């Protein structure tokens, strides 16, 4: 039925919607680790926050 | 490795986000079963114990 | 001799580099462009009751 959400549902959907995150965050860690000075320049800026 | 220094604090910060994230929706997922027990009803047991 | 090759290999791997930032926009904007193509319509067309 539509009427409401069942708690299974929503549980399941929430989890994949936090591990999609955690997916989109690893990859970004990973462009952020990788970089080489062949291919990308120092950002100071970004070096000087973290 | 400066470039992996940054990639690992950002991983430090994520990581507390991310648990934060994870542990407090699930306890409000499941927090709302936990109060959404039987109504204490005017009435008998069906089954008397 | 490996100082040139190396070079050459980097310029192989800015290219790609290159072609993976161009693709990263073209996707994410064919994701939001179906997703709107493919419901947009009938969602307009139900709200408009
Ligand atoms: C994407 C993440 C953030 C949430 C994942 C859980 C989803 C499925 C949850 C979050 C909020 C929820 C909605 C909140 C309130 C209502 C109103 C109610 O009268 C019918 C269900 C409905 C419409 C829920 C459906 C399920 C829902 C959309
Ligand atoms: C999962 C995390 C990220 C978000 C949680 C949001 C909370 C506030 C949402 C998630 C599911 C929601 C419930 C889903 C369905 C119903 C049944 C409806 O008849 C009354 C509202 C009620 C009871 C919603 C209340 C709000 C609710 C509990």
């Amino acid at each position: 039925t539509s009427l409401s959400v069942p708690l299974l549902g929503r549980f399941l959907i929430f989890v994949m919607v936090v591990a999609t995150l955690i997916v989109m965050n690893c990859v970004i860690v990973l462009n952020v680790s990788q970089r080489t000075p062949t291919t990308h320049a120092m950002s100071p800026r970004l070096r000087h926050v973290l | 490795s400066d470039w992996v220094r940054m990639g690992n604090a950002l991983d430090n910060i994520c990581f507390w986000a991310a648990l934060v994230l994870f542990s407090v929706g699930s306890s409000l997922i499941f927090l709302g079963a936990y109060f959404n027990r039987v109504p204490d009803l005017p009435y008998a047991p069906c089954i008397q114990p | 001799s490996d100082q040139e090759s190396n070079n050459a290999a980097a310029e192989w791997k800015y290219v790609a580099m290159v072609m993976d930032h161009i693709l990263l926009g073209v996707f994410m904007l064919v994701c939001i462009i179906g997703t709107l193509a493919v419901f947009a319509g009938r969602l307009i067309e139900l709200n408009q009751q």
